[PDB]
Order: C-alpha cells, then structure tokens, then sequence
C-alpha cells in the first residue's frame, strides 16, 4: 500500500528551513548560493485522532514501511501528491480515542 | 400506572441493595432492597457526555464546528430526607459513606416503571433549624452504566392492524363512524392516519379513533388509512346518496 | 400560517428524523419522522461565531481595534418534555442517547416553516417533584451546518395530486407500473409514499416517482398512496389473475 | 513470575521509532535501508494506580526480574501478547494509593 | 519577485546586537571598538496570519528566493525599504487559516 489516506487534524506545522550555501566571516561581505537542486523538501508535523480499532489499522500502515519506503500523501496545505517518510509516529491511547504524532519529512526518490 | 402517559411524582420512593446478586436483573422486586423513607426531596443524577473534536484539515466546508460524542457519565443523585438516626436504613446509608464502596440503589416512580443506579455516597449533611424537621441531605455519585427505565420497556409488532368501516350509506348533513383495530395480540405502540383519496365529496376527522366520515357530496368515496409510516393499510368506501 | 407576519409560538413541534435519505432535502413532508409528544419547553440552539485578530502593524488608523469572523458553531438546542417511558419516541431518544450518533431533528412552527438540525445528546436530566408532572430535560449539541427556516423562501405549497394506475391483469412472475400525476403548475416541493392493503395478493416497490404493483397472489388488491404528510391521498385497484 | 496482571489507566505513550540506514546524497537524492532484520521493538509509557496495600506486591514482582529478564504482558493496544522488561518503575507514595510510573520495553528475548 | 506584499499583525521582535571588539584591561578598563564598517544589520521576528488560499502564494514566495536572495521590505518599525532574507518560514495550518512565523535578516546585499 502506497497512500496515506487518513485524515489530519487542524494544527499542523509544516517547518521548511531551505539547505543553501553560506558564506561569511565574522560579519563583513555575505555571499550565498542555492547549494543543492532540490533545495527544500519541508516537513509536516501530522496529528491524527482515530478511534481505537483503527489505530492497529493506522499502525500497520506506518510499520510496514517502517522510516524507509517513502509512500504518497496529498497534504491539505497545498493539495499536491508528494512522497514523503514517517519515522517516529509516537502514540497515546485513551479511553476512547487514540492520538498519533508522527513526522512526514518529504523525499524525492 | 401507565408509563405511556405523564404522571404526577407524588409516591417516588428510593431503595439501596442490600443482597448480593445482580441488582440491575430484576429490580421491580423489592426483596433484597432496604427501603429510604421519608425524603424530603429527590434529584435524580444526569446523565451528561462529553465532546471530541472532529474537524479535519482535509474537510471541506469548513466554516462550521464539528464534534462527537465522547464518554458518558452518570452524574450525582441528590436526596433530602427526615433525620431519624436510631432507625435501620439510614445507618445502612452512614455505613454506606463510612466504608465507601459502590452499591446499588434504585428510584420507583408511581409508573411500575425503576431506575436503578449504582455508585457511591460523596456527601452527608445536616440542616438544624427550629420550627423545621431536621433534614439529613445526601449526594451519591454513580459509576457506570445505569439502567434506565426505558431498557426495561417493550415494543410489539404482530401486524395485527385491521379498518372496520361502516361501508354503507350515507346522506347530507350526517356522519358516519368507523373504526381501527388497535389490537395486534392486544398490545401495540403505533400511531395511524386517515386521509380521504378525494376531498372532494366526503370529509373524514380523525377523532380519538372514530374516523368521523361526513358526506358533504354525494357519490362514492374512498377514504385510505395509514397506520405508523405505512407499515399497515387499508382503504374504507362510502356511499353518499343523492337524497 | 403568513411567514412574513409574527407569530405566537404556540404549537410547535419537535421530531427526530428515522429514514435514510438527506434530511435536509424534504424536511417539510413528515414521513420518515418520529414527533416527541408533549414538549414542556424548548430552548433553540445559538449560531455564534468566534473572531479571528484582524489589526496588522502596518495599517493606519491603529487607534480603533479590528477583527474578522472566524468558525460558526451551531449551540445547542435543549427542551424538557413530558417524562413517559413508556412511549416510543422517549425509547428513541435514549437510544439515541446511548448510541452517540449524530442524527437530524426539526423544529416544526406554527408558521410553515421548520428549522432541522443535525446533532448528537448531550445530556439527559429528570426533575422529580410533587405536585408537578415529572418531566425529561434533553440537550443535544449540534454538529456542522444546520438547515435555517430563511434556506426554505420558495415553498410552492403544491395543492394537487392524482394516480393514472394501469389497473389491469397482472400476471405472475410480472409487474405491472402504475402511473403517478403530481404537477399542479410543474413546481412541487412535496413527497408520497404508497403501500398495500394485504401484502399477499400484490407488493408495491416505489423509488423515485415510480410505483410498481407486482401480483403474488390472483384476486383483486388495493393500493392507498399518501402524499407528504397526508393532506392528499389516492386509491387504486389492481387484478392479478392466476393463469 | 511470568504475566503481567496489573491494568493502565490513563493513556500510555507507544514510542515506535524504527532505526533505519539513510544516506543523504546531492541535489535532493538520497537512499534508504531498513537497517535490521525484524521489525523494531516499540516501548509503552505506563501507569499503574494500585491501593497502598498491592503496592508491595506489584514493586515484588517488579524487583523480582530486576531490570533484566522479561515478562509477558498484554498491552491495551493491539491485544497481543508480547514479552516486555521493565528498567525504572518510579512509584509516588500518597495517602490511601501509589501511583507507579515505569516504561515497559518490548524484547524478542 | 523583489517585493513583500504582505503584512504583520502582532508587533515583531527587532533585534540589533551589534559586533564590537571589546578588550577588558584590570582594575576596571577596557578598550572598545566598532569592530565592523557598515553599522548593524538587525534582524526581525516577523509572523503573517493569512487565508488558506493565500498561503500557497506566500509560501510560493518565500520559496523562490529560498533561504539565499534577498527581497525588498518596508517593516512598519522605520518606514524605510531594506533587502532582507528568509531562510525558516515555519507555518502552522489551522482550519480556515494559516499562521506564518518567519525570521528576516537585513543584509546589504
């Protein structure tokens, strides 16, 4: 299975912090360069709440992939697929409902 | 007692278990039950649930909040009663308080019908007060799944439904009787309606039952009545003659 | 019943929705709808709005603060009404209760017009006291966008229906299709549903406009068709022969 | 002993994070391995609220494995059984209970 | 694009901190210089608060000069046009709208 089709909740951050080529000594003339191609692949911090039958559901999902095998994802942030990779999808499982914090870091491969 | 119609609450009476089977089995027995008289007054516990959010980033249609329903609680039953400490059921109920565990107890409403709750006493009081009887007030909070009084309900369908008309004549400025048969096996919990095909020629009111056929115009009409939301049916014929 | 005219609020009604179409849609036709008899009082639900902030450092005029409007939540609606266990529609209201879906519910006033909400309960109270009728306090918190009366500003009131059935020899392993007449000037903002009268000679299947009568049995059968919430009505007869 | 009777009350925390081989190559490539060869292991965040008399009890059968050694244990998560070690199990006295806070980690051994 | 369009809500973080060349003597001298030739650059902690649908176009932006390049910006502390660069432009996704905390840096480039 190659796509995240669950649902996230309102707040989520989504962190970019481009890699570019920076240089400077002390602070006299600055130059800077755009360094890679892909220059930024951004990072969303997801948060589900699902109930409890689904959360075994949601976790196989995110073990069989277990942080390599990046799979698809169309964010709610700017509504195109992308590729990204889950890595640390913390839980915490309550009476009735079950929280999951994961990480989607997007890749390109 | 009808529990199909309102009642009055005056004869509510409250009672703790005092045995060691399954109160919630058959609580209409008051065998193994200890009875608390002389209340004051009674408020019964609500039953209150929370809310979680469910609003999605991926919804559309957003502008309007989302929820759901979270867990159920069965709030705290209040009761005011007569201080009488030398009498047993209420040193049942100090003992209650003293060692502090859940046990149940049940509210008969002049109905035949009970609700029974289970939980535990979180508060004793006192109110002295000359010219007044002294009051002992009590608080109970309950835990778990309460049985109401509608679990304890029940419903028949033994499509006994059946329209008894007159079917003969009929002439101006007169009215005609018909008549429904309520009784599928005797009990039944639905409501029915009558309407006339036509209204043109004859009106029909449907009073208490007595679907009322008034012959405004002559010729014959057909009347269909419909019982629940169409589970049951039929169709009644009068003749309104010309004279 | 003038809806651009005050009116005294007295008659209104409460149902709960039971179908499985959009309730939205026909919410004047009262067919697929259970009414909660014996309403004490009712409290609607509030349409309030939070402010999102809307004042940026470089705007001028810094003197006077500014906002914007943010998520519309749709209240609450809470009424108490007569306690009778014992009826269906209380036996609904608990079960909704202890299920936790969301379902719809429409106010029904005394002006045409009907205000549905779509919620689940969020509490459930009783008040038990002499000398007043006991009596069951109902909360439901609303969920998404509700269905306002102002949405409803066309409502063609309809006034006319009729049946062209086949009424002719139905044969078995067949059906037979019965035709309906409901344009009383094109525009209509009403339903039907059509029944049987034994269900053993011939069954009616009806799915949007379309009534088919198929002969199970020979004989001479009767189908009653009630529109909306049965102020018109119509009668047919269908013959079903054994070869 | 061998199970773990004992029943968490308020909403663990369930700690997946799966140890991968990543490398980072230029403009926005990169290349993934699962690292291991079964799975990872996933550790609960637990809490146990006991009356003061069972605190004893439940600190014996903690005490007796000793950081080392393993337990089974049925998690309320997925309901399978699974062998778990316990290494911490902080416990804060109160007047009529103790509350134990301790972080159980799932081992194949 | 040279040009930031867009506006900040709920009164910024302006921070100069200035490099000098300090020496401290003993009993209580010292010896100070500017250290550098062009003042200092300052820097500004600056947050947006826009509709979902604008957010792409922003993000857009800020994605184009990515971390390197600089843009023209008036901030409405001086009311004087600098080039300034973003290089972190975190973004937190909300139900009808987005809230941006970004980091701008003056520079004479």
């Amino acid at each position: 299975m190659k796509t995240f089709r669950w649902k996230v909740k309102p707040g989520m951050d989504v962190a970019s912090v481009p890699s570019v080529r920076k240089v400077r000594f002390g602070d006299g003339y600055s130059q800077r360069a755009p360094a890679g191609l892909n220059a930024n692949l951004k990072t969303y911090s997801v948060t589900l709440s699902v109930p409890r039958e689904e959360a075994t559901v949601l976790e196989s999902f995110l073990e069989e992939h277990g942080g390599w095998k990046s799979f698809l994802w169309t964010p709610p942030y700017e509504w195109r697929q992308i590729k990204v990779t889950c890595a640390k999808w913390s839980s915490r499982v309550s009476m009735l409902r079950v929280e999951f914090s994961a990480e989607f870091e997007q890749v390109v491969n | 007692p009808n529990p199909t119609m309102p009642v009055k609450g005056a004869g509510t009476t409250l009672w703790v278990y005092k045995g060691s089977g399954d109160p919630y089995a058959n609580p209409l027995s008051d065998v193994d039950w200890s009875r608390l008289a002389k209340v004051k007054d009674l408020t019964p516990g609500e039953l209150t649930a929370e809310s979680y959010d469910d609003s999605y980033l991926d919804d559309e249609d957003a502008d309007w909040t989302a929820t759901g329903q979270g867990q159920k609680s069965a709030g705290d039953t209040s009761f005011t009663l007569a201080w009488m400490p030398g009498e047993q059921g209420q040193q049942a109920l100090l003992a209650w308080f003293n060692e502090g565990d859940t046990r149940a107890y049940k509210i008969r409403f002049p109905n035949g019908t009970v609700d029974v709750f289970r939980g535990w006493v979180s508060s004793i009081g006192k109110a002295v007060t000359a010219k007044e009887v002294i009051t002992r007030t009590v608080k109970v909070t309950n835990v778990g799944r309460p049985s109401m009084a509608e679990d304890r309900s029940t419903v028949t369908a033994a499509t006994g439904m059946t329209v008894t008309p007159a079917s003969t004549s009929v002439v101006k400025g007169q009215s005609t009787t018909l008549t429904v048969a309520f009784q599928p096996e005797g009990v039944t919990d639905k409501s029915f309606r009558a309407v006339s095909a036509d209204k043109t020629k004859a009106t029909v009111s449907v009073s208490g039952m007595t679907i009322t056929v008034n012959g405004v115009a002559a010729g014959k009409v057909n009347i269909p009545v419909v019982s629940g939301n169409g589970e049951f049916a039929a169709v009644a014929e009068i003749t309104v003659t010309a004279s």
